[PDB]
RNA sequence: GAGGGACAAGUGGCGUUCAGCCACCCGAGAUUGAGCAAUAACAGGUCUGUGAUGCCCUUAGAUGUCCGGGGCUGCACGCGCGCUACACUGACUGGCUCAGCGUGUGCCUACCCUACGCCGGCAGGCGCGGGUAACCCGUUGAACCCCAUUCGUGAUGGGGAUCGGGGAUUGCAAUUAUUCCCCAUGAACGAGGAAUUCCCAGUAAGUGCGGGUCAUAAGCUUGCGUUGAUUAAGUCCCUGCCCU
């Protein structure tokens, strides 16, 4: 009864091992608020607070990192765990509190399952960036 | 309770390590690592009198991270952005010195054994070392 | 921009010229039945025509 | 060299002004007095307001807050921030 | 059967006086989130940054002048410290004052030029509420950085100041005196 | 609890004027020695840095000049000082304030006598390491 | 001087010399649907509010 | 024992796993699968011209070196018998016991 | 790697009968960045890439040739692209924590990265394993950044050229060029004049790494990322281009 789930941030990763239990919080090891840079203090917290009590009762996700930097690990983890809510009541509870639960987040903030991808643009040959270019030397 | 050593704060525990090390007095430092204090390449001495309890504190997470790994491993963990000026700023790696030294001082202390294919790894010695301050910072912060 | 090429109405004249006896108002099964009687080297092209198609399909009926 | 400087822009701040290193009496009594009685206490606010140096300034008003006269809110990084209670 | 509060705060009784800014002001509950940062797509739809909070506009805009742009994660502690320090001073909390800023230094008619395909002229014209909340927030960061360089006090020590003294409309702060300024310059190119 | 030490600027080495600020940043104004050779002169004089330039008495001002004069006899080796192997005397020291104007005249002169031009190029209008001269050191 | 609002009837065409303004016939709020088309610059959409601080030069352009 | 597979038009590398398998798993073999490795690309940038003059635009250059492994522990009476196959001219099939 | 789906496929509206435009729906995605390029020309660059070469010049004291020193690096200057900067958003000491493409020896002809360990302040010196490679270097412990200390608005501790004395590596040898390290000298520089360049979203800038010549050798290049804005989404006013 599990069900290992990918949140996928630009460069990141969270992948949420969703199995009913007691009610754990890890981070790639380390547990709940323990968090690296202190401003995403909210942004961690954001799906607890914001879901319930009973919900986050019964669940243990407990959650490996392999992330590319700070804020991209702490979107990725939300992305991923509000999709772990998305995913734990996808198998077992019925379908007329996932797609309701479903709709709580998203009129809150749509991200949650739309995965919107953005990679860079590459860094093109004429140019020091991804768009820009040089000085000219004119007359 | 149940406590894992990363349940404690992060950085209170790593700087209440420093004072807990200061009580028996555990280090070995030679001519040099007591004359002159520079890291890599950078900028003066350290604030700081205790570099050792510092240096042996971030040693310790990071070889319970890492075993196998080793005094080329801590030179990689340290890292440092030495200026340059004008040139803009490379990296150079960590030392040699304190990093075969502050791995000395732990081993004067039976907290290294080393891998024939690796290098240092931690001791069910060390293990219980780090976790009881766990238990007692932990403890200390939530009270 | 939707301003498809000459040659998506090309063959999509040609669809309405020849086998109008399988067509229906649905994209979704004449996506599938411009594969049994065309000949489509692209994928893009695949759905550029069939698009094409069953929205002309509704000014058949019509006009 | 010549230093033909081109541009022009001017009005400079105030002409390297003068603080104090270290305290006075008539500084402590300056403390002890009223730097509690504001409302709000930066150590930024109080060096110019009183025109006093910063690194005394965060040597005075953690003394007093060392105590635990003065209330803050926090500290962080950059900015450790006060107040009086009562 | 949850209720959206921000911080260490709750979203709630600041009530827009004029209107010409709402629509435009968006600290209501459909626009109320916990945190400053967002995944910004908003480059795609023209006016898609009606929907965005002003307090994440304030931030957006503080990261400039070069050294700054960058660090998301530095302004938004200077506006978290910003909101440390006026609310300590009277009550009246900082998101109050915020709003109230932006009603007071909102220039509400400006300048550009027009026609009669000759020389210029000037005309004075008018200014849509999405350039009024644009333009406000710009002066207010501008106004937290010229008064913080070279002296003693700190990016959210002024920017804390700067917001107390331009809702105050008594004539203090940098954003109200650029703006006072262009009232004069409508009527002049009128 | 420090209530006022009577210390504002001092006479050291009679040629050069220290403040009152920090104590390893006072001596910076000594030529010959700078930054961190006064950490060094003054953390193993064992003397509190945080504790002010401007709180602190008459001996321990000598006591830094003797290992400033002297480091040679305690500790701190040859490659933390100035002097090199060659004075012309195979002397290992550091300089002292005023003694910088004459060793460099030292080094001057003789790098004249030996028509050296690392010398000649300071006689003359020259840069040594300037190694492109078009854009350097200007009017 | 009394200052009053109104909000957008319909969108009219983009002028300026740059093209960087928008000639709004706005409406009456004040009364009936009478209006002024004025020349706001900024991003603007139908039945959106506008400080006029002048009704009076109502300037029209094709 | 195991034999590895590296080329470079991948139309010929699926279809020399399919020759592979196609003559194997009639036989009493108990065989694995085409583990993915990852393509390699040995990127090249080249001036585009001999001389300073005009733009300063690049070509890039790419090879891709595809690669799978593939598993039969076995006698080798077999192996000498799938020795015994026509072969794609850009692949490499070599071997290994 | 085969195969799927984005088509404006439904609704609204504006629309010659149209072509199509515009909002919303569900959908990851309603078009991402490129790459290859039209007929025809410049007397645009390259004869210094060539075993691609025409014609004139040179060939025994050689415009062939190696070898040995020196030059291309000179400086009253002028212009170009850059780099660190001009400070408290910061400077310093430490604690914390997480990348993506790619690189690596006995080759059709002159030839490496580095695990661990010891010695040494630091650059480096010694022995052993592993890599002709998703094995190992490498869960590339990348930096920016973040958590505390000092500094306190000071041409200062912001700034690192010049100059002093040394300590190391490669090399045929580094002098009138190396590279790296250390102390020491602490230089102009107060946000840059009339003018102009680059940029609409993971874009700009701030920040690091890898690749190319490499024995030493990146400020430039070409790619990779990471914190990730501002204002637009319009015109022909400036420069220019397209159709009558
Ligand atoms: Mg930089
Ligand atoms: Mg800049
Ligand atoms: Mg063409
Ligand atoms: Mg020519
Ligand atoms: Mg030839
Ligand atoms: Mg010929
Ligand atoms: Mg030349
Ligand atoms: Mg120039
Ligand atoms: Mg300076
Ligand atoms: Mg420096
Ligand atoms: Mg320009
Ligand atoms: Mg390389
Ligand atoms: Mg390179
Ligand atoms: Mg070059």
């Amino acid at each position: 009864q599990s069900v290992q789930v990918f949140g996928r941030k630009k460069t990141a990763t969270a992948v949420a091992h969703c199995k009913r239990g007691n009610g754990l919080i890890k981070v790639n090891g380390r547990p709940l608020e323990m968090i690296e840079p202190r401003t995403l203090q909210y942004k961690l917290l954001e799906p607890v607070l914001l879901l319930g009590k009973e919900r986050f009762a019964g669940v243990d996700i407990r959650v490996r990192v392999k992330g590319g930097g700070h804020v991209a690990q702490i979107y990725a983890i939300r992305q991923s765990i509000s999709k772990a809510l998305v995913a734990y009541y996808q198998k077992y509870v019925d379908e007329a509190s996932k797609k309701e639960i479903k709709d709580i987040l998203i009129q809150y903030d749509r991200t949650l399952l739309v995965a919107d991808p953005r990679r860079c643009e590459s860094k093109k040959f004429g140019g020091p960036g991804a768009r820009a270019r040089y000085q000219k030397s004119y007359r | 309770p149940g406590v894992t050593v990363k349940d404690v704060n992060q950085q209170e525990f790593v700087r209440a390590l420093a004072a807990f090390l200061k009580k028996s007095g555990k280090l070995k430092v030679p001519e040099w690592v007591d004359t002159v204090k520079l890291a890599k390449h950078k900028e003066l001495a350290p604030y700081d009198e205790n570099w050792f309890y510092t240096r042996a504190a971030s040693t310790a997470r990071h070889l319970y991270l890492r075993g196998g790994a080793g005094v080329g491993s801590m030179t990689k963990i340290y890292g440092g952005r030495q200026r340059n000026g004008v040139m803009p700023s490379h990296f150079s790696r960590g030392s040699k010195s304190v990093a075969r030294r502050v791995l000395q001082a732990l081993e004067g202390l039976k907290m290294v054994e080393k891998d024939q294919d690796g290098g240092r790894k931690l001791t069910p010695q060390g293990q219980r070392d780090l976790d009881r301050i766990a238990g007692q910072v932990a403890a200390a912060n939530k009270k | 921009g939707r301003v498809r090429t000459k040659t998506v109405k090309k063959a999509a004249r040609v669809i309405i010229e020849k086998y109008y006896t399988r067509l229906g108002n649905d994209f979704h099964t004449n996506k599938r039945v411009c594969e049994e009687i065309a000949i489509i080297p692209s994928k893009k092209l695949r759905n550029k025509i069939a698009g094409y198609v069953t929205h002309l399909m509704k000014r058949i009926q019509r006009g | 060299g010549k230093a033909k400087k081109k541009k022009w822009s001017k009005g400079k701040v105030r002409d390297k002004l003068n603080n104090l290193v270290l305290f006075d009496k008539a500084t402590y009594d300056k403390l002890c007095k009223e730097v509690p009685n504001y409302k709000l206490i930066t150590p930024a606010v109080v060096s110019e307001r009183l025109k006093i140096r910063g690194s005394l300034a965060r040597a005075a008003l953690q003394e007093l807050l060392s105590k635990g006269l003065i209330k803050l809110v926090s500290k962080h990084r950059a900015q450790v921030i006060y107040t009086r209670n009562t | 059967p949850d209720i959206k509060l921000f911080g260490k705060w709750s979203t709630d009784d600041v009530q827009i006086n004029d209107i010409s800014l709402q629509d435009y002001i968006a600290v209501k509950e459909k626009y109320a989130k916990y945190l400053p940062h967002s995944a910004g797509r908003y480059a795609a739809k023209r006016f898609r940054k009606a929907q965005c909070p002003i307090v994440e506009r304030l931030t957006n805009s503080m990261m400039m002048h070069g050294r700054n742009n960058g660090k998301k994660l530095m302004t938004v502690r200077i506006v978290k410290h910003a909101f440390e320090i006026i609310h300590l001073l009277t009550g009246e909390n900082p998101l109050q004052v915020l709003v109230n800023a932006i009603i007071n230094s909102g220039p509400r008619e400006d300048s550009t030029r027009i026609g009669r395909a000759g020389t210029v002229r000037r005309q004075a014209v008018d200014v849509s509420p999405l350039r009024r909340v644009n333009q406000a927030i710009w002066l207010l960061c501008t106004g937290a950085r010229e008064a913080a360089f070279r002296n003693i006090k700190t990016i959210a020590e002024c920017l804390a100041d700067e917001l107390i003294n331009a809702a105050k409309g008594s004539s203090n702060s940098y954003a109200i005196k650029k703006k006072d300024e262009l009232e004069r310059v409508a009527k002049s190119n009128r | 609890v420090i209530p006022e030490k009577f210390q504002h600027i001092l006479r050291v080495l009679n040629t050069n004027i220290d403040g009152r600020r920090k104590i390893a940043f006072a001596i910076t104004a000594i030529k010959g020695v700078g930054r961190r050779y006064a950490h060094v002169v003054l953390r193993k004089a064992d003397i509190d840095l945080t504790k002010r330039a401007g709180e602190l008495t008459e001996d321990e001002v000598e006591r830094v000049i003797t290992i400033m004069q002297n480091p040679r006899q305690y500790k701190i080796p040859d490659w933390f000082l100035n002097r090199q192997k060659d004075v012309k005397d195979g002397k290992y020291s550091q300089v002292l304030a005023n003694g910088l104007d004459n060793k460099l005249r030292e080094d001057l002169e003789r790098l004249k006598k030996i028509r050296a031009h690392r010398g000649l190029r300071h006689f003359w209008g020259l840069r040594v390491r300037g190694q492109h001269t078009k854009t350097t050191g200007r009017r | 001087q009394p200052i009053k609002l109104a909000r957008v009837t319909k969108v009219l065409g983009r002028t300026g010399s740059q093209g960087q303004c928008t000639q709004v016939r706005v409406e009456f709020m004040d009364d009936t649907s009478r209006s002024i088309i004025r020349n706001v610059k900024g991003p603007v959409r139908e039945g959106d509010v506008l400080t006029l601080l002048e009704s009076e030069r109502e300037a029209r352009r094709l | 024992i195991r034999i590895t597979l590296t080329s470079r038009n991948v139309k010929s590398l699926e279809k020399v796993c399919a020759d592979l398998i196609r003559g194997a798993k009639e036989k009493n073999l108990k065989v694995k699968g085409p583990v993915r490795m990852p393509t390699k690309t040995l990127r090249i940038t080249t001036r585009k011209t001999p001389c300073g003059e005009g733009s300063k635009t690049w070509d890039r250059f790419q090879m891709r070196i595809h690669k799978r492994l593939i598993d039969l522990h076995s006698p080798s009476e077999i192996v000498k018998q799938i020795t015994s196959i026509s072969i794609e001219p850009g692949v490499e099939v070599e071997v290994t016991i």
